[PDB]
C-alpha cells in the first residue's frame, strides 16, 4: 500500500507546531504582533519602521 | 574539556542551486556529532 516506509532513526526531535496546544501563542509572536505594530507605524507615520 | 564540540548542526552556513534551477540540494543537516579525543588526536563523528 505504500511507496515506501522509512524510520527515521535519527530523529529525536521535531519542529514546534503551530497548529498545536500552544499554537495560538506561537502565532501571535510571529505574525500577529508585527502585523498589529507595523498597522501602529503605519497610522503614526514612521514609515521606515 | 579539551574541545568544545557542538552536538548537532541545523543552521547551513551556504546553499545552491543546481543546474538550471530545476534541483537542489537542501535542509539537509547533522543530527550527531560524537568525539574522540587524546593529545594531538581529534576524532570527529558526524551523522549527517
Amino acid at each position: 500500500h505504500f511507496e515506501s516506509v522509512n524510520v527515521l532513526n535519527n530523529i529525536s526531535s521535531e519542529p514546534m507546531d503551530f497548529s498545536g496546544a500552544n499554537s495560538l501563542y506561537f502565532w501571535e509572536l510571529f505574525y500577529y504582533t508585527p502585523m498589529l505594530v507595523a498597522q501602529r507605524l503605519l497610522h503614526e507615520q514612521n514609515f521606515d519602521e | 574539556e579539551d574541545y568544545e564540540i557542538p552536538s548537532s548542526v541545523s543552521s547551513r552556513k551556504d546553499y545552491g542551486w543546481g543546474d538550471y534551477y530545476l534541483s537542489m540540494v537542501y535542509n539537509g543537516d547533522i543530527p550527531t556529532i560524537n568525539y574522540k579525543a587524546a593529545s594531538s588526536d581529534l576524532k570527529i563523528y558526524i551523522s549527517p
